């Protein structure tokens, strides 16, 4: 026995064109070609792809997003490709200055076309949002995906869009560029009090450790329990086997209590969820309702 | 305060979320019982969670968990002590019996079905297309034992066909029948598979499935519990 | 008390050390000798937390804080009020760790599973050692390590971090995060998933697992499968907990400046380095 990390001999066939259900199969692509090397960790095969409306408006605007940032990057480089290399990561697409307030009206080259990038950002996950849930439904599937998928848009929604409505002024907002929304992160503890004293902070930051801590201890259990077909979850949950038993008293051994295959799904789920709840509610309240952590926090 | 009222409040929450979480993580297993199967007078803090059904496809009925719970099989094993937490002690032949590190559940004698209602294993001889297709072919090399003898030949590999994985090597034995090894039991190397787990004489004595084409989940159970078993009690 | 399915996998076996001796449950709780172990570094370390704190004049846990040696001391032993009492419920802290791990490995060969779980157990012990034992040990002093305590614990990391600019710069740092962000997607998409299959809209049937791979598939063009998405969260995790032992091994020990300077085998090389115009020209 090795350790089920990586297969040790692929095995490949006629390839999966996948349940249909009520999936408009006028919107799916043919079969891509399969992959040896991702063959070694997961499945070979690739595709096919769904592209259907709200996919096709999705990617549309997620490519104008891209090209808005893009073309502001290379007017930033003086149309040079060296500079444009060089400064990469330097480059920034800023919000508005604080004197346009929530105004539309900034110049193109003062906000107005990180205005337009949102705009195209906005239209863009909200359109794979909508997929997330259409794609699901097609399938007769629980709507999960797109409800744990609103959990991630709630704390994006909160950075770029509520926050900076609430504050007065689209200056609030993260820019478009690598260094420079690192740079706003640490600028907005600093000026918010230092904010691991926002409790909504360090909740966020149990449930991101949390999560590395439990996929990590569900990850290592199901192949543990792999040697008796342990990651056939749906079976399992229907009718339990060894695998499901021994995993569950391992745990049980281990720390006194234990899951079952369906909840440890649960668990999961929700340690992954509340990470960007806890985390959207605690920018939303920063400046908004508490301007300094540290003292709300010795305080009220 | 709003941001006082919020954290106090997702506390509230939190506890709740904490409370549902583990009900739901009791729907199988519990009530907790004592050594020798009553019940236990200690459940904890939390309540059994109320009834759910699962409609299974393909017309395999429905299932309803928590619901009264059974071994549908016996348990070759005797308590070690008059008061509980000391091991019971394999009364047979731990691995024929299926205990300990041997064990195997009930699971229904019917094989598991794909998304079409078509066998979800089955051996790449019947599995139009499928073939090694990277890292060592196993088939027809010789299967090893922790013994360092050789128990057969590899005749085949039983693949997951909606994964495009394989699950079993097929190994045929001495007497021309044949046994289903897990894939993640056996070392497949340059001249031989490896199987640690199991001396080349306790290859016979994994569990015989009744087609030679399909396994069902009742037989995968007996057949993977074999096998692990043989860590400890081959040893 | 006993799950419904469990007396059947309550035999004797599976002891690295003491044979049938410690080869019992107390409750749910296996023992073992490594359960012993656990016991008593677990109950000294935080028999001398309270010690600590008597010392220290409250009972509050939001107070309570035991710190490591002076700097000066470098890497020599503290008296018990200046650092000693960090460096023994240190020492407690790794053997009820390491303990608990060799425990996982007793449950494992019990019943007959692999040792996944205590390996990747081991990696957040190795960050954990990394903090308060190999990095300390490599800056020479034990001063160097955070202070056990709710709140001071992250006034460290703060004052950590500062030292060295914004340490988002870090890149290995960076690397860690990326890990961290992708675990907590792929874990939400997994949970997700197999619900939305196991629990599909009303008046269905159950999903199968083609249903995972039809759904993952339509959404993103790929599905990694049942076995690859259990490869992968672990991977994710124990490379974010490797990466973020990594970026802080090299910090203070062959990394001394702010970080956003590393970025300047960039910004700086010779023949773009002049270039008029962008952020830097
Ligand atoms: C990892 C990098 C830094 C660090 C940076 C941060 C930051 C930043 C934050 C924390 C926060 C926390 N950290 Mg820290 N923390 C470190 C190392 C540790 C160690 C350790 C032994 O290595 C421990 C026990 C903790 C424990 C804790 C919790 C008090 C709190 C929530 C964590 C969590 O749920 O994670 C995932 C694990 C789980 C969900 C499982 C639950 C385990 C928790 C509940 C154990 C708490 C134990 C503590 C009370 C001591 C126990 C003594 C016993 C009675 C013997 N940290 C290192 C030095 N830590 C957050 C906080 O809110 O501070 C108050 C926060 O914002
Ligand atoms: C100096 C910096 C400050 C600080 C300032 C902040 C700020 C400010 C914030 C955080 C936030 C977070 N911090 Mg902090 N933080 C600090 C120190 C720490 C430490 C520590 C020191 O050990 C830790 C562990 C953390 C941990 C965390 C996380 C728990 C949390 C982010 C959750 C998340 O998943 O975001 C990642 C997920 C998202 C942003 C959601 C994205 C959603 C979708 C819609 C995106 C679509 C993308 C698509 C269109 C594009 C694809 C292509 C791209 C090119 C890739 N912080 C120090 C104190 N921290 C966030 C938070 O919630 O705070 C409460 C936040 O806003
Ligand atoms: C102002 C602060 C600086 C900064 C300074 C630092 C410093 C300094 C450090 C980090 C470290 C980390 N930072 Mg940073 N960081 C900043 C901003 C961020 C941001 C962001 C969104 O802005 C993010 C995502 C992060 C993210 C992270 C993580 C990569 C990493 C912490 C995880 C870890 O090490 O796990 C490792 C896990 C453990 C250590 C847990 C081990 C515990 C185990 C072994 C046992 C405990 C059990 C026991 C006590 C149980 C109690 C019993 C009960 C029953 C439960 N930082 C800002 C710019 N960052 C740390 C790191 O990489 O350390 C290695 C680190 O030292
Ligand atoms: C959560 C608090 C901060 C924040 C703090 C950090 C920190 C800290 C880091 C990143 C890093 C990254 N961030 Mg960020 N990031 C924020 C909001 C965002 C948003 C957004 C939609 O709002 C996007 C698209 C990104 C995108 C990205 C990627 C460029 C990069 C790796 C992400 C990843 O692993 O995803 C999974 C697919 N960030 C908010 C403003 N981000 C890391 C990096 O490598 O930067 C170069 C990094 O260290
Ligand atoms: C709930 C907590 C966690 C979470 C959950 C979550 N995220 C989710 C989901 C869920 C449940 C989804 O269902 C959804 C998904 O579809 O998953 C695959 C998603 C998603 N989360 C994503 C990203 C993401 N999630 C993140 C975080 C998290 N997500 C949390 C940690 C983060 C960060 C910063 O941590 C990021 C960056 C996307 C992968 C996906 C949402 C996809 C989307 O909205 O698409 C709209 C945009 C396009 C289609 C644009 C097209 C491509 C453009 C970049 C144009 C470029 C074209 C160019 C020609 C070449 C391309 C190269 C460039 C990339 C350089
Ligand atoms: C490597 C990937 C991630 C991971 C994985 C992981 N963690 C794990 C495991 C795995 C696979 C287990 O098998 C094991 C477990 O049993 O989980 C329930 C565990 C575990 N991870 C735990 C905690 C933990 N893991 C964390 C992180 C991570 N764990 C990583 C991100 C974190 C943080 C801060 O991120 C914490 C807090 C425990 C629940 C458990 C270890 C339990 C244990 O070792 O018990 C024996 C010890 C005691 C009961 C207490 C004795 C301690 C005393 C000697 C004194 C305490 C001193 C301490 C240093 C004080 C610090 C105070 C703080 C305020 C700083
Ligand atoms: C599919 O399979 C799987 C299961 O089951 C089917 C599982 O259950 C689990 C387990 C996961 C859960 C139950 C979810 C909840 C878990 C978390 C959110 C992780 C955090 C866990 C804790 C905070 C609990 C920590 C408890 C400890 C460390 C116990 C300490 C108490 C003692 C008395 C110590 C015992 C001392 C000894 C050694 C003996 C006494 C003498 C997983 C991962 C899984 O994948
Ligand atoms: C964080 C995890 C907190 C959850 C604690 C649940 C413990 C339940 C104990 C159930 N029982 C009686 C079977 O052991
Ligand atoms: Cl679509
Ligand atoms: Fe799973």
């Amino acid at each position: 026995e090795y350790q089920n990390i990586f297969s040790q001999v692929q095995v490949r066939g006629p390839a999966d064109l996948g349940m249909t259900e009520d999936v408009n199969l006028a919107n799916r692509s043919g079969v891509g070609p399969f992959s040896t090397l991702l063959g070694w960790f997961g499945n070979a095969q690739l595709g096919p792809i769904y592209l259907g409306s709200l996919g096709v408006l999705s990617l549309f605007s997620g490519l104008m997003w891209f090209f808005t940032i893009g073309i502001w990057f290379w007017y930033q480089a003086g149309w040079n490709p060296a500079v444009f290399l060089r400064d990469l990561f330097f480059f920034s697409l800023e919000p508005p200055a604080p004197e346009y307030g929530l105004s539309f009206a900034a110049p193109l080259k003062e906000g107005g076309l990180w205005l337009i990038a949102s705009f195209f950002m906005f239209v863009a996950v909200w359109s794979w949002w909508g997929r997330t849930y259409l794609r699901a439904q097609a399938l007769g599937m629980g709507k999960h995906t797109a409800w744990a998928f609103l959990s991630a848009i709630w704390l994006w929604m909160v950075l770029g869009f509520i926050r900076p409505i609430l504050m007065g002024s689209w200056s609030e907002a993260v820019p478009y560029g690598i260094f420079s929304h690192l740079d706003w992160t640490n600028n907005f503890s600093l000026v918010h009090g230092n904010l691991f004293y926002n409790p909504f902070h360090g909740l966020s930051i149990a449930f991101l450790y949390g999560s590395a801590l439990l996929f990590a201890m569900h990850g290592a259990t199901i192949l543990a329990v792999s040697r008796f077909g342990g990651e056939r979850e749906l079976e399992q949950i229907a009718d339990r086997g060894t695998a499901a038993e021994r995993a569950a008293l391992f745990w049980r051994w281990t720390m006194g209590f234990n899951a079952t295959m369906e909840g440890i799904h649960r668990w999961a789920i929700w340690m992954a969820v509340l990470v960007t709840l806890t985390g959207g509610i605690g920018i939303l309240l920063s400046g908004t309702v508490v301007d300094n952590w540290y003292v709300w926090g010795q305080n009220h | 305060d709003l941001a006082s009222l919020a954290i106090y409040s997702f506390w509230i929450f939190l506890a709740g979320l904490i409370y549902y979480l583990q009900t739901e993580n009791m729907r199988e297993g519990y009530p907790l019982e004592n050594e020798d199967g009553t019940p236990a007078a200690n459940q904890g803090p939390f309540p059994l969670p109320k009834p759910k059904t699962f409609i299974l496809p393909h017309g395999r009925g429905t299932l309803t968990v928590p619901g009264p719970e059974s071994e549908d099989r016996p348990i070759a094993l005797a308590r070690t002590a008059v008061s509980e937490g000391f091991p019971h002690a394999p009364t047979g032949d731990p691995m024929k019996d299926g205990v300990g590190p041997a064990s195997w559940v009930a699971r229904r004698d019917l094989p598991e079905l794909d998304g079409h209602g078509h066998n979800k294993i089955k051996p790449m001889k019947a599995a139009a297309g499928f073939h090694v297709s990277a890292g060592k072919n196993p088939i027809g090399l010789p299967v090893r034992g922790c013994d360092l003898e050789i128990a057969g030949k590899v005749v085949d590999i039983w693949v997951d066909i909606p994964e495009q994985m394989a699950r079993f090597l097929e190994v045929e034995l001495k007497d021309g029948s044949t046994r289903l090894l897990p894939m993640q039991m056996v070392k497949v190397q340059s001249n031989r598979v490896h199987v640690n787990a199991l001396s080349s004489d306790l290859f016979a004595g994994i569990p015989t499935i009744k087609s030679p084409t399909e396994v069902t989940l009742l037989e995968e159970d007996k057949i993977c519990g074999y096998v692990a078993g043989g860590l400890m009690y081959a040893a | 008390a006993l799950l419904s399915f469990e007396r059947k996998y309550r035999v004797p076996g599976g002891t690295l050390v003491g044979g049938n001796l410690f080869d019992f449950w107390v409750g749910p709780f296996y023992v073992g000798f490594f359960g012993v172990a656990t016991f008593f570094f677990a109950a000294l370390g935080i028999i001398l937390i309270a010690w600590s704190a008597v010392l220290q004049g409250t009972w509050n846990p939001q107070l309570i804080s035991v710190y490591p040696p002076a700097l000066e001391y470098g890497l020599g032993g503290a008296p018990l009020a200046k650092g000693g009492l960090w460096q023994i419920i240190t020492i407690c802290a790794t053997g009820a760790f390491v303990s608990w791990a060799l425990r996982e490995v007793e449950i494992c060969r019990k019943l007959g599973i692999g040792y996944h779980i205590p390996f990747a157990f081991a990696f957040a012990i190795l960050a954990y050692l990394t903090l308060v034992l190999f990095r300390p040990v490599m800056m020479g002093a034990w001063g160097y390590a955070f202070p056990y305590g709710i709140w001071t614990h992250l006034d460290w990391v703060s004052n950590t971090g500062y030292t060295y600019g914004n340490f988002h710069y870090n890149p290995a740092h960076m690397i860690a995060i990326s890990f961290f962000f992708t675990n907590a997607l792929a874990l939400a998409l997994h949970g997700a998933l197999v619900l939305s299959a196991a629990n599909p809209e009303k008046g269905k049937e159950m999903r199968t697992p083609d249903h995972e791979d039809t759904f993952f598939r339509d959404l993103v063009g790929y599905s990694i499968g049942t076995l690859g998405i259990h490869r992968l969260g672990l991977l994710l995790s124990l490379s974010a907990v490797f990466f973020s032992a990594l970026c802080m091994i090299i910090t203070g020990t062959i990394w001394f400046d702010q970080w956003v300077d590393w970025w300047q085998w960039w910004v700086k090389l010779p023949w773009w380095a002049n270039i008029p115009g962008g952020i830097n020209g």
